């Protein structure tokens, strides 16, 4: 099946606080994954693909930012825009968007 | 420094349609910038406060039950200004008419968050 | 004992609001009172009841002298000109490497359309300056290799040799006791190695 | 549809008496992803607009002064003015944000003995 | 073509540096008694492509990580001449390669 | 909200933890040089702070690691391949203080600069404890022996029970340890990589090499 | 309007990235800065900021490898930031414009 | 019939790099990863890996940077490796064309 | 093996040049190795050591302050080959003339490494 | 410039006690960027080249026998031979080289008695 779907949704910011970047999936012409966990518990899914996809351009740059993030578990909050839906991950209990933006969270900030 | 705005009449009689508008002041509603939204709120002199519908940032407008197809609510993005109109009036109707803006949840973007800062009052009297 | 800029380092027309140009850095107080070339140019090209922008402090031109007057970074940017220096020089020599051993990296630098810098020091004491851009100089494609070496030599903080190319003087660090030059490589020394 | 109520309508207050104000609910306001119950507390001056005090059970907003808390969970909660002043005898609302058909209660005026 | 594959080294030395017009990097390995192992990687028409900065990317991780490293070098004709090192690996962390 | 239990991992056999316990290495009260590693290095290991964890995956995690580093090791030829290592629950009496909570303490009293932000990063992820100066051996309860057999392949795990534990009410400090400022130069936190483990909970557990985690937290 | 303002004695308290509104061409990368010594309350201790990153070259630029870097190593350091403002988590943030590392009292006051 | 193999519970132990003599443009990106506990005897233990990558277009695959970050953390892994087999090491090694992190126990028992 | 031979003609007449050239054997004096340099030194037959001129690899030529109206030191890199002219000879000259290898200096290049390779050396002789 | 005086003429000594060979040098030869005295020893063994010795007033280079070792700062130098072997007898010189008019020493030549 496709991974990639055009649903339809209209050009929104939405975000997810206080997650954390884990269980992370790499394909060959394909995204760069991780799934974000709160309190133990998987919260949404983020993609990046500088192959395909609206927001190509600045995968060089979430790359570096989210493998950081993932080689120490920092609080984050992560943005999505809903355009596309991912069924990258198998038997997910959580929908894979497209990851448009990582804030490390800051509480004086209002970010977490 | 998020502060809105009236800008309405106080006289509108019955059967009429009345508007009321909201300039805010240091707060986005733009479809790039996520959870903010913006709610509309009476009170019946002496009564309490009812939730009269709710302008989200990516065009999702959600309505109270009761008088939901009496009221349409709509913004200019660009022009901070939300405009609230709701048709045939009718002097049960009278109330001091605030909108709020709703600040974005701190844990999703799909949350509920408390109308923290609120605008002032118009004072509709819907008299004839 | 501060690397002044000449006279040919010095914007043509003033910045507004404090803002310099890309490439370019404002003048500070000290630089600009130690160069008497400097002053008569600023003197040559200021008249009138005007007061201009510099790093750290204000001119005062035109029938006030032309005085330097000393002041809190970045605290008098408000006026309506600043005083730019354009942070490269042209020194025309040609392609000879040069080096400093035992060397640490501290003091990061970094601009917009500029070059990203860093002091070397030994004994703690600076030695030298170096600097590289992605954007202008001969050394633009040095830019995506020495980079990693300077994140790891500032991060694990380890003692490297630096190799300096003298074609370009850098003015970017303000009040540098040290000279500043195009970065042209790192070398983790071993003492005596034949690497180094 | 969920129907908020509040007790007493009229609370008999003294000058530093801990004022216990609570709001029940039919159904419940604790929501499992961020594992907060939403509810709000709204003072109401005579003229002016609502002003937070309480949001989230007894998460305090900012520039509240720190005597007015909340306690509870599920269905029943407390909001408590360890010391009360001449400003805070006013109209309290209690309010979800649960679902969003969204709902108040009546209102508790607190009056002087 | 004398190629020598190195295992269960370390690199001390690590040098940036500017061969002509083109680049260099070469490193140094060390084991407890062997000879040390010179060697390194220049831009022969490689000044588009990008396996010289991979390669140097991950010889810097390499050293960071204080790993064993297996490197194959194919050696200068004359004595003197630091060899060119033509592929890394970076052994299991805390441990030693097969 | 304090833990009742912290787990600590080690390879001293249970019948000498039984009888000695835990013992801390010197006498630094210093939270941040324990938590990057100046403290706990080779040539310089003066922690007071005996380190435990309060959930035990965590040791879980490091004894499978550690497993295959023996198996890593058989495929070498320069290892037994066999494993023995072992797991003591340790009731948190009011000697064990957390390690986020010491750094957040450390850093909100003494600036942002006094410290990295992966120290914090690494106590958050270790669910470190710090028990001060020694473990009593009447403060162990039990410990799990994880047996490993490289020609088999096949893991075997006891639990035997102490014979001098003495049951108590215990709870771990609410409050945080204060530590004077640090002077020693620390450079970055010293964390043994596979997975990423603090100075001094793997060199307390038993060459071994130490690599400063910000030099690879970030790409290259 | 708001013009340059250099910020010294500052510490990068959080990174972020985030698209540009008015071209997918550049993006913002943007971050949360805060005094040394300063209260709580004052907005001196929360600034937010942020630099363009131009998709077009590829590559991280002077101004990304410097922030990572002090932003792992938690130095004090000045800013320029200004003197535009563009929007970040609902607010406006300086643009940065150039910034170096602190030395001691001499250059940072 | 070559088809796309699933290993489970695999942690990757070696990271290796090589040009691929096929195309100047191209390399190979190759390891060696090995089950969580399993016996010498078993064959996956022991086993080579190996994904190209394109020498033109500056900047690291997806691929490229978990295989980087679940090295370093040494953390299990299901792999879909094959069909096709590259070089490594002198031996064939398994194409990798995705991987993903283990979730818990009911995915990788 | 570091060396340096000094290859010229023995025999002088009074007021005439002496030209002598180092060929090296194990360092390059090219502007992209860094430390290098080759100096002269000539000692008569019972007397001190004296120094004549120093060419580095930046082609910097330094000379003895009583020698320099008088001394011209130039350097073939490609040819490698460091040569000394010397006009207007003088029999207080008739010295042995050695090269020199100027080592690197271990941190800096603005410093200097004393002279460890030297020649064999040369005999002049100024006569009529 | 800088001007060497090394001391004495020369020093009668027998293949007993170790030599002492002294060394002055006119204003300084310390660096301040290196933190190294600048200092070169030389053998002039009659017929062949000079050798070095000693760098930094201490430093014995390479192969040289243990026998040598110098120390000095300031403004005087010393060498001094562990134990006088054949071939030491020989001349000995100093070499400044902080400044580049480098100027060597007079000599010292070594007898036996």
């Amino acid at each position: 099946i496709t991974t990639i779907y055009k649903t339809g949704q209209p050009a929104a910011d939405h975000y997810y606080s206080k997650v954390t970047a884990t269980r992370l999936l790499a394909s060959t012409n394909s995204r760069l994954c991780a799934v974000f966990v709160r309190d133990g518990q998987s919260v949404i899914g983020a993609c990046a693909s500088p192959y395909e996809g609206r927001y190509r351009d600045m995968y060089d740059a979430l790359r570096r930012l989210l493998y950081m993030i993932y080689m120490s578990g920092l609080a984050v909050r992560v943005h999505v825009s809903k355009e596309e839906q991912y069924y990258d991950y198998e038997d997910a209990t959580f929908q894979t968007y497209a990851l448009t933006g990582i804030s490390l969270c800051n509480p004086a900030a209002s970010i977490c | 420094q998020i502060t809105l705005k009236e800008s309405g009449p106080t006289l509108v009689k019955p059967t009429q349609t009345l508007t009321l508008t909201c300039t805010f002041s240091g707060f986005s509603l733009s479809p790039d910038i996520g959870g903010v939204g913006v709610g509309w709120i009476r009170q019946p002199p002496g009564k309490a406060l009812e939730w009269l519908a709710l302008i989200y940032w990516d065009d999702d407008k959600r309505y109270s039950p009761s008088l939901q197809s009496r009221l349409t609510i709509t913004k200019d993005t660009s022009k901070n200004r939300v405009v609230l109109t709701m048709i045939n009036m009718d002097p049960v109707d009278t109330a001091t008419y605030y909108c709020a803006h709703r600040r974005p949840p701190a844990y999703d973007s799909s949350d509920g968050d408390a109308f923290d800062i609120w605008g002032q009052g118009t004072m509709v009297t819907v008299s004839s | 004992g501060i690397v002044i800029p000449p006279q040919e380092q010095i914007t043509q027309h003033g910045s507004p609001y404090g803002r310099c140009a890309n490439k370019t850095r404002a003048l500070t107080v000290a630089e600009l009172r130690g160069s008497g070339d400097l002053q008569e140019y600023l003197r040559h090209v200021t008249r009138g009841w005007s007061i201009f922008a510099l790093y750290d402090g204000t001119y005062l031109g035109g029938e006030y002298g032309g005085v330097i007057k000393d002041g809190t970074p970045g605290g008098a940017f408000d006026l309506k000109t600043t005083f730019c220096i354009m942070t490269t020089r042209n020194t025309g020599q040609p392609a000879t490497d040069h080096y400093y051993s035992n060397v640490t990296a501290t003091r990061l630098l970094s601009s917009t359309n500029s070059r990203l810098c860093a002091v070397f020091v030994r004994s703690g004491q600076p030695v030298i300056g170096a600097c590289t851009s992605p954007y202008d100089g001969k050394y633009w494609s040095m830019y995506s290799r020495l980079r990693k070496m300077l994140y790891l030599i500032y991060v694990a903080g380890i003692s490297v040799r630096v190799h300096v190319s003298k074609e370009e003087q850098y003015y970017d660090y303000e009040d540098a006791t040290f000279e500043t030059y195009a970065l042209t490589g790192i070398s983790i020394c071993n003492p005596g190695s034949s690497l180094c | 549809d969920i129907v908020m109520t509040q007790s007493p309508d009229s609370l008999a207050v003294s000058l530093g008496e801990r004022a216990t104000i609570n709001c029940k609910s039919s159904q419940s306001v604790f929501s499992s992803s961020n594992k907060k119950n939403n509810l709000a507390w709204y003072q109401q001056k005579p003229g002016q607009p609502p002003k937070l005090l309480i949001y989230w059970a007894s998460t305090r907003e900012s520039g509240v002064p720190v005597r007015f808390s909340g306690s509870g969970s599920g269905t029943d909660f407390t909001l408590t003015i360890s010391s009360l002043q001449a400003e805070d005898v006013t109209v309290y609302y209690c309010q979800q944000y649960y679902t969003t058909p969204y709902t108040f209660g009546q209102g508790t005026k607190l009056e002087i003995k | 073509l004398p190629t020598h594959l190195y295992k269960n080294f370390t690199v001390q030395e690590l040098a940036l540096k500017l061969k002509g017009k083109n680049q260099e990097f070469c490193l140094t390995a060390f084991m407890s008694g062997r000879s040390l192992v010179r060697a390194c990687l220049s831009d022969a028409g490689h000044e588009h492509d990008t396996w010289f900065d991979t390669m140097l990317g991950f010889a810097i991780s390499a050293y960071a990580l204080k790993s064993r490293i297996a490197l194959t070098v194919e050696d200068s004709p004359y004595p003197g001449t630091p060899g060119d090192l033509l592929e890394l690996q970076i052994c299991p962390l805390n441990g030693y390669c097969e | 909200d304090p833990p009742a239990t912290v787990y600590r991992y080690d390879s001293r056999p249970p019948e000498d933890v039984f009888q000695n316990g835990f013992t801390a290495w010197g006498n630094n009260d210093n939270v941040l040089e324990h938590l990057t590693g100046r403290s706990c290095q080779v040539g310089s290991s003066n922690s007071a702070f005996v380190s435990t964890s309060s959930s035990r995956r965590y040791t879980e995690v490091y004894l499978e690691h550690r497993m295959q580093e023996a198996v890593e090791a058989e495929r070498a030829g320069r290892g037994t391949g066999h494993f023995i290592g072992y797991i003591y629950e340790v009731r948190a009496d009011n000697n064990f203080y957390g390690a986020a909570s010491s750094y957040f303490e450390y850093v909100d009293t003494y600036g942002d600069n006094a410290g990295r932000i992966l120290a914090g990063a690494l106590a958050t992820y270790q669910s470190e404890y710090l028990a001060h100066r020694r473990i009593p051996p009447e403060n162990i309860r039990r410990v799990t022996r994880v047996y490993h057999n490289g020609i088999t392949g096949e893991t075997t795990t006891t639990e035997y029970s102490n014979a001098r534990y003495v049951s108590q009410q215990t709870r771990a400090n609410p409050n945080p340890y204060t530590s004077r400022r640090s002077v020693a130069s620390i450079v970055g936190t010293l964390v043994r990589m596979a997975p990423v483990v603090g100075a001094c909970m793997a060199r307390q557990a038993e060459a071994m090499v130490l690599v400063y985690y910000e030099s690879i937290a970030y790409s290259f | 309007v708001p013009y340059v303002l250099v910020k010294t004695n500052m510490v990068v308290t959080s990174v972020a990235m985030k698209p540009y509104e008015v071209t997918p061409t550049r993006m913002l990368v943007c971050g949360i800065a805060a005094k040394l010594g300063a209260a709580a309350s004052s907005p001196d201790a929360h600034v937010p900021f942020c630099f363009g990153k131009d998709l077009k070259r590829p590559g991280s630029s002077p101004m990304e490898v410097m922030l990572r870097a002090v932003f792992m190593q938690q130095r004090p350091l000045r800013m320029f930031l200004g003197p535009k403002q563009l929007t970040f988590e609902g607010k406006p943030a300086l643009e940065l414009i150039r910034m170096v590392e602190c030395s001691g009292k001499q250059d940072c006051p």
